[PDB]
DNA sequence: AGACACTACGAGTACATA
DNA sequence: TTTTTTTATGTACTCGTAGTGTCT
């Protein structure tokens, strides 16, 4: 092996913790967490401490790629005497063999730490393992991939567990919410990377000035690996870099990453984009690509927060209400288009049209400043709640079908306003001696206690029984529960 | 260069088949004394050592101790093509980039020359130290294999209890438990059980590693089992000129 | 007939980085890289037919010399490139021992990298990270957005652009000089006009015109290759009077056999990529074109629907 | 309390292999006169009834009717420890929590022990009806498994016809047709292979192919099988080795 | 009316199993001299030609030439429905449709009647290839199948080279390379293990691994297989049966 | 005669869709 | 600042009982 055969990112890789750039707080927190790991296992993780690290036996590092998560993890692993072990998605990771291996390795000692050196007074921890998992977000979605298996692994283990992923808040990563201590590595500061670039430039005889690293890391968006690769790629031809050719370099190395459904909502509802000047800079093709970055949450977010802005593109003689009405009309048209898309015939070739009608046109109608905060779309939770209520109403209707002889909606609209007066009202106006009447009325339609509980949740407006059931004396409720349980 | 001629290719075939389900990349160091191969498991739990002496080859040749990085899957693919009655010859030239395998038939002149590309195994060579063992026993390899195959069907943890000249193999799983009791009986005089017990030892191993070790139950008739309370247990299969050893680390004796 | 001859795109496929008339900056960059060595991981993105696959092929050939056969691993979209392949074959090639000069490295060329699955792309990260001192990766794709950001973070990004008129004209003149073909200025102009920055399509049209008529003239080129589809659609949409647009749609598009789906899709794409008119009128035209497309897809695709779409577009443009 | 010393582990292995993929979790009801096992699938077409008497054991002893719930997969997992030269001894106590299985070898130096944790399952009532069957046949079990697995390839509906003292197995698929015709045969040189047929009225029914495929799995128990066909009651499929027997009650469509 | 009765019912099973994987549909031509069949692979890389004379049929009656187009994944299922000591009977009416198979046991009384719906295959298959080859070799079928299955694991292309009394099978892949070299010898103690080779000019051409693995599936028919190679000509892999033959015309890969 | 490595075809589970 | 939205075929993975050639 020679020197010119490795990339600049490998020959300038950090050899110790004192050369990492930025995120000093995170690396110190993880170092303290790994240091007190045996102090945490000797008392079974009950004492968390002042740092709050010690109750969780696993640590999950999450942040953008290329900021030094894996590097810092490996560095602290070699520095604290822990015998390092790495396994990731590049190797086979399933529910069958990965689970078996990790289970056999959670409370087994290392032979490498035993045979290498075990006689000097270095540490009693060399016999231990540190299972460092990389690309945790790269596993398969289902349980067969091993994400839930690893989540359960982070609950029962005698060796420190280190998890490293690039994307944290994902559905697949939901089980890791309350099981492992979360550490977030953030965008590094400009000074440390500036000094590192100064050093790596003076070492390679690369002419470079301090005025350009700011724009460089701005267009790179906090990625030291990409910056190093950029310098290694362009330093071979252009020996001296300055403020003359930096424009072409920034335009050719623009990081094209898809935005989250929250930044997409900010860019869509930005009034400067739709101005006469901003139109010829962020063209309509870019606006459609914005929606195509995430075409599942963009229309919902747009419909949620299109009427929560202050418009700055109002035509002369048009109020905010008119623009909101036109935006809602286009939202309805885009909804019709989406229904035509995600139905039979699979008219997916209409996806670009759904880009304009659902997101682009309503946002353009009410583009401007953001008044409050970008609120997440509540249509998902409302749909889930409506589905649960529909399932409950279906159970109630199929229980009462033997007597009602009506439909689901016909039972919800008209029958429930009378079932409320029949079941619950005798409890408020008669006391605890009206239990038998309610029991007979419920058995007349084969109702259950769970059905009685679910019935009182359908009413709204001036009839909210959530406090009426609490106003009922607890004696009557206990007597009813005991009577129905006999 | 190097030119090592085997007696029967089946010997090397069984040798590779013994420890090919635990490790994948192995460094074979060939010196004037013979072949030495140490391989760490991907989980760094089970270390495999293998020694083949100069008196196990029909003809041995070596001008310099050379390391060969081999993938056991491709090596098994190459060795599977041979028959039981051929002479196997490993050949390596200067600047080793590949290894040649000659399968020469004895009743004909049909020669089968295969090539196997070497790998870059950036692994450090460690040192193996022999120490006193509190218990050292021997028993037929097939019987131990069947005990492991019977106990692994309940759990992945096997508790070994050597106490009062009795061997206790315990498997505590989800659906019941399993126990196997062994008393040393020295009688055929070859299928006996030779056991020396100094200290009563209590260890716990992984059933998967035990299965991967007993998969090599074709190189000998019995297994040499050496136990230690603070050292990894030694499972040995003896050869005509070498051995195949597994240094399996016990679990946490909390 | 017994056998055919090699096409001019394959016969005159560049084998040296100097023969590439593509983007000069990236070409000189790759030339200096092949001269000095130490080729890093790279991702070349762009449009079809601009010299992306040929560029990486020339780079690998010049960098490996005679060791190209045993040091370069080519994987196209025609081969299986799933998680299993990346796990077994790519890792075995990266771990393979090979004695190379002290300035060269093993190259893994992955054509059509935008088609690899997410699992394979995720597994390739550590595969290219642990063997970055003896194995280098070169991806060639058309959409860099289809490749995950972790993979893009470990490599250089080379965005190839369209070929200007001068470069394609120079390459066609070189090919004509090497083939002794009778041509004319207007014929080459029509060829370049119908190429639209596509060098492969330009050479293919040139060879087809040569083998069909012998003389490369604008009349022959236009009679064998029709005018570009989006330009007639743009001229139809940008019409000032309704009758002109109707006559254009009737004669140029409908009387020549262009399906209504293709017409409405081209109209949508042109209105999306239009820059002559404002944003609001463009959005209204896109809305009307989509309303028409919703009827075209339901099987109601006729000339009357396109005529009504043009009438509605003109009514929108009618203030 | 319950201590049953089996003649050979292979016998219990086969009697369990008879119905591996039929049911999962069942309750063996053990009494003094023998052990009965009743199982019902989810599709409500087959009724697995296994009866093993005291004379099938080399030693069986019990003094209290008890119930032993267990899964079949774990049961086969424990039986996989068995060999060809060891006997099984089942031990159960007054508090059913775990069955203790002792594998004993003729050499008294190697004894094996295993345990099986019980599960609680809602048992079903015994179906021992003797409703009159139209026709009754007896065919070698291997030949019946062969013909069933052969006819299962053409169509998923096997038609059985008993007419003119001729048994007809038809399978009309989409690629073609299948019709295996057999006649009653009585053999005097090998009294295990014979086509016994007793008919009172012509029979003509249809049955599911995968159901017969699940039934024929018990061919390892007996050398021949008895099939009783009836037009108004579920058909009976009966295997018997020497004293312990297994029955499938298939409800025809 | 086609009426054929085989001596052993398992011969037809072993014959059809040869085409089961490498051929999808077949068109049996039945004449007064025997049954001929020619089929082309889905990828059109190999051509199967089976010929079975009236010597194999214990009884044979062909009033007029009959064409039976059928599928093999169903004929194999119908054949597996038979028995090892049974006899097979093929019946076809005057107009070819719904061919009938009859399995009859010779030890007991048993009749298994199966039907198979014919299919109208427009493509005719009557081509015969009779041209001299550059080399003609003959080797045991098991010895050839072993080499094929052993070299198929190394790569997807197997190169055959015929030189002056030398037969070489080379396979170069990603995990390594390999080459088996054999010489034509004459074995007097057993004639079915000898290797014959008559060459006119050296030959060197490659095949794919999948088709070569599918071809050797017919090794269960005869104990010796012949290989005819020529300069850019369909290689003839022939298994000779006591009443005819099965020949695979395999197409090499261009270099 | 038989046991079990090798293996290939079948049900399950998700993941995109310009 | 936070998690689901039908049907419809193409694509990719895995475990998986299964069918058959091979080894103590
Ligand atoms: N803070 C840093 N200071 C200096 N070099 C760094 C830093 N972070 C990353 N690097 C360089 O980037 C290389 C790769 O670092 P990694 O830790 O592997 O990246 P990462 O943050 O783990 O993101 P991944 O690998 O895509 S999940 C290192 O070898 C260094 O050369
Ligand atoms: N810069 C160029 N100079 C000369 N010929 C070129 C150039 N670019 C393309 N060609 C011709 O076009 C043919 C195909 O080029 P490719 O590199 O395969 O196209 P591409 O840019 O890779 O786009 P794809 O493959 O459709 S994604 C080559 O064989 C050449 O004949
Ligand atoms: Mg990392
Ligand atoms: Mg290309």
């Amino acid at each position: 092996v020679r020197e010119e055969d490795k990339l600049w990112t490998v020959k300038y890789a950090p050899t110790n913790l004192q050369q990492v750039c930025g995120n000093k707080g995170s690396v110190m927190k993880l170092k303290n967490w790994l240091a007190n790991w045996e102090n945490s296992k000797k008392n079974s993780f009950k004492h968390a401490g002042k740092d709050g690290s010690g109750v969780f036996r696993a640590a999950m590092l999450y942040g953008p790629p290329g900021i030094g998560k894996t590097t810092a993890a490996h560095l602290v692993a070699q520095e604290l005497g822990y015998d390092i072990l790495e396994q990731n998605a590049s190797d086979v990771r399933s529910k069958t063999l990965l689970n078996a291996g990790v289970k056999n390795a959670l409370d087994n000692m290392s032979v490498v730490g035993y045979f290498k050196h075990n006689e000097e007074a270095q540490n009693l921890n060399g016999k231990h393992f540190v299972i460092i998992m990389d690309e945790v977000d790269g596993m398969s979605g289902g349980d067969r991939g091993g994400v839930g298996q690893l989540a359960q692994f982070c609950r029962k283990t005698s060796t420190p567990l280190i998890l490293i992923c690039n994307e944290r808040n994902l559905p697949k990563m939901r089980p890791f919410d309350r099981v492992c201590l979360d550490i977030q590595f953030r965008r590094p500061d400009a000074n440390s990377i500036k000094s590192r670039l100064m050093t790596i430039a003076i070492r390679e005889k690369f002419k470079l000035d301090p005025n350009v690293i700011d724009r460089l890391i701005q267009t790179t968006r906090g990625d030291i690996r990409q910056v190093i690769n950029l310098l290694s790629t362009i330093s071979t031809t252009t020996k001296t870099i300055n403020h003359e050719n930096i424009n072409e370099i920034s335009k050719a190395w623009e990081k094209n990453i898809a935005l989250k459904p929250f930044d997409i909502a900010h860019k869509m509802l930005d009034g400067q984009i739709y101005s006469d000047i901003g139109s010829r800079n962020f063209t309509l093709n870019d606006k459609i690509a914005l929606y195509f970055d995430d075409f599942d949450f963009t229309p919902l977010m747009i419909q949620e927060n299109y009427l929560s802005t202050r418009p700055s593109v109002l035509k002369p003689g048009q109020s905010h209400l008119e623009a909101v009405a036109e935006a809602a009309n286009c939202i309805s048209l885009g909804d019709i288009v989406e229904k035509k898309i995600r139905s039979s015939e699979q008219l997916w070739s209409l996806l670009p049209l759904h880009a304009v009608l659902s997101s682009v046109y309503p946002a353009s109608k009410v583009a401007g400043h953001m008044a409050g905060r970008i609120n997440f779309t509540a249509w998902l939770g409302q749909n889930s709640k409506s589905a649960k209520y529909y399932r409950l109403l279906q159970e109630i209707h199929y229980h009462t079908r033997l007597g009602t002889s009506t439909d689901k909606i016909g039972l919800r609209l008209d029958y429930l306003p009378t079932f409320r007066k029949r079941l619950l009202d005798p409890f408020l106006k008669q006391g605890a001696d009206a239990i038998s009447s309610v029991i007979e009325v419920m058995d007349d339609y084969y109702l259950t206690k769970e059905d009685w509980d679910s019935i009182m949740e359908f009413f709204v407006g001036p009839d909210v029984t959530t406090a009426i059931i609490k106003k009922i004396p607890a004696t009557v409720k206990s007597g009813f529960t005991r009577k129905y349980n006999s | 260069m190097l030119e090592a001629k085997f007696e029967e290719a089946s010997l090397f075939k069984r040798i590779i088949d013994g420890f090919k389900d635990c490790v994948q990349l192995v460094n074979f160091q060939c010196k004037e004394d013979g072949i030495i191969a140490q391989a760490v498991d991907d989980s760094r739990v089970l270390l495999v050592s293998l020694e083949i002496g100069v008196e196990a080859f029909q003809e041995y040749r070596c001008d310099h101790p050379v390391t060969l990085g081999m993938d056991l899957t491709s090596l098994s693919k190459i060795l599977r093509c041979g028959n039981n009655t051929d002479t196997l010859t490993l050949i390596a030239d200067n600047t080793p980039d590949s290894i040649i395998l000659l399968f020469e038939d004895t009743k004909k002149d049909r020669i089968a020359e295969y090539s196997l590309k070497l790998m870059d195994i950036d692994a450090d060579f460690l040192k193996i130290e022999e120490l006193q063992y509190d218990s050292t026993l021997s028993l037929p390899s097939s019987e131990f294999s069947k005990i492991v195959r019977d106990l692994s069907q309940l759990s992945d943890s096997i508790n070994i209890m050597i106490t009062k000249e009795t061997i206790k193999f315990v498997a505590d799983g989800d659906i019941g438990s399993g126990s196997v009791i062994i008393k040393p009986f020295v009688d055929h005089p070859e299928t006996s059980i030779k056991l020396e017990m100094d200290q009563p030892v209590d260890l716990t191993f992984g059933a998967k590693y035990l299965l991967d070790i007993i998969k090599g139950s074709s190189l000998s008739d019995r297994v040499g089992i050496r136990l230690s309370s603070e050292a990894p247990a030694l499972f040995q299969f003896d050869l005509k000129s070498g051995f195949l050893q597994f240094f399996l680390a016990p679990k946490f004796n909390d | 007939t017994l056998s055919l001859q090699l096409p001019w795109v394959e016969k005159y496929r560049p084998q040296v980085l100097s023969d590439i008339v593509g983007n000069k900056e990236t070409i000189d960059r790759l030339q200096q890289i092949a001269k000095d060595g130490n080729m890093p991981h790279m991702i070349i993105s762009g449009m079809p037919g601009i010299g992306k696959t040929t560029s990486v092929h020339c780079l690998a050939h010049e960098l490996l010399g005679r060791s190209y056969a045993d040091g370069v691993l080519e994987l196209n979209a025609s081969d299986d490139r799933g998680i299993d392949v990346v796990r077994n074959q790519i890792k075995h090639f990266a771990q393979k021992k090979l004695h190379l000069p002290p300035g060269k490295h093993k190259i893994v060329i992955l054509d059509e990298a935008d088609s690899m699955t997410a699992g394979a792309q995720q597994a390739l990260r550590r595969t290219m990270e642990l063997y970055s001192n003896s194995t280098r990766f070169a991806f060639a794709c058309n959409q860099s957005n289809k490749i995950i950001e972790p993979l893009q973070s470990r490599c250089a990004i080379l965005r190839y652009s369209k070929l200007s008129d001068e470069d394609v004209l120079k390459r066609l003149l070189q090919i004509i000089k090497l083939e002794d073909v009778k041509y004319t200025n207007d014929g080459l102009e029509a060829i370049i006009f119908t190429a639209e920055g596509d060098m492969r399509q330009a050479i293919n049209n040139l060879q087809s015109t040569v083998a069909g008529h012998g003389l490369v003239n604008a009349d022959n080129v236009f009679k064998i290759v029709d005018s570009p589809h989006p330009l007639i659609v743009k001229k139809m949409l940008l019409a000032s009077n309704l009758e002109d647009s109707i006559q254009i749609l009737r004669t140029d598009l409908w009387k020549k056999g262009y399906s209504s789906i293709d017409i409405v899709t081209t109209s949508f794409r042109v209105t999306k990529n239009l820059a002559q008119v404002k944003e609001s009128v463009r959005l209204e035209m896109i809305k009307e074109i989509g309303l028409t497309h919703m009827r075209i897809l339901e099987g109601v695709g006729t000339y009357l629907q396109l005529a009504s779409m043009l009438a509605k577009i003109h009514k929108l443009n009618n203030k």
